[PDB]
RNA sequence: GGUGUCUUGGGUG
């Protein structure tokens, strides 16, 4: 849940999400492009 | 006095080290946002370890 | 009714 990475503020109006937020998103990055690989054309030197 | 006072000029400096700006007290205050425990520093009104 | 996070340097006990 968001209270294990809870966001704080920088100047009144800014947040930064905590890094094991970015952390997850970068992950779901790579999950996805994970998922562009085994639908279509992949020559086995881009999957691993 | 019965005994005798060693007595005279001495040269002392006054240092930066006031009490009223060490005195500190809280009973609740801020809390931090992650782990929910009181924050940490005197300007901050925080608690004791 | 709600006053944010991490390091460097200098001190106090």
């Amino acid at each position: 849940p968001p209270q294990v990475r809870p966001s704080i503020a920088m100047d009144e109006t800014t947040q930064g999400q905590d890094d094991l937020t970015h952390k997850l998103s970068d992950i779901l990055k790579a999950n996805i492009n994970v998922q562009k690989l085994e639908m279509d054309g992949s020559p086995q030197h881009i999957i691993n | 006095l019965m005994a005798q006072v060693f007595f005279g000029p001495t040269y002392y400096q006054r240092l930066r080290h006031m009490v009223d700006d060490k005195i500190h007290a809280r009973a609740r205050g801020p809390v931090q946002v992650l782990t929910r425990q009181p924050v940490e520093g005197r300007s901050r009104d925080g608690g004791l370890r």
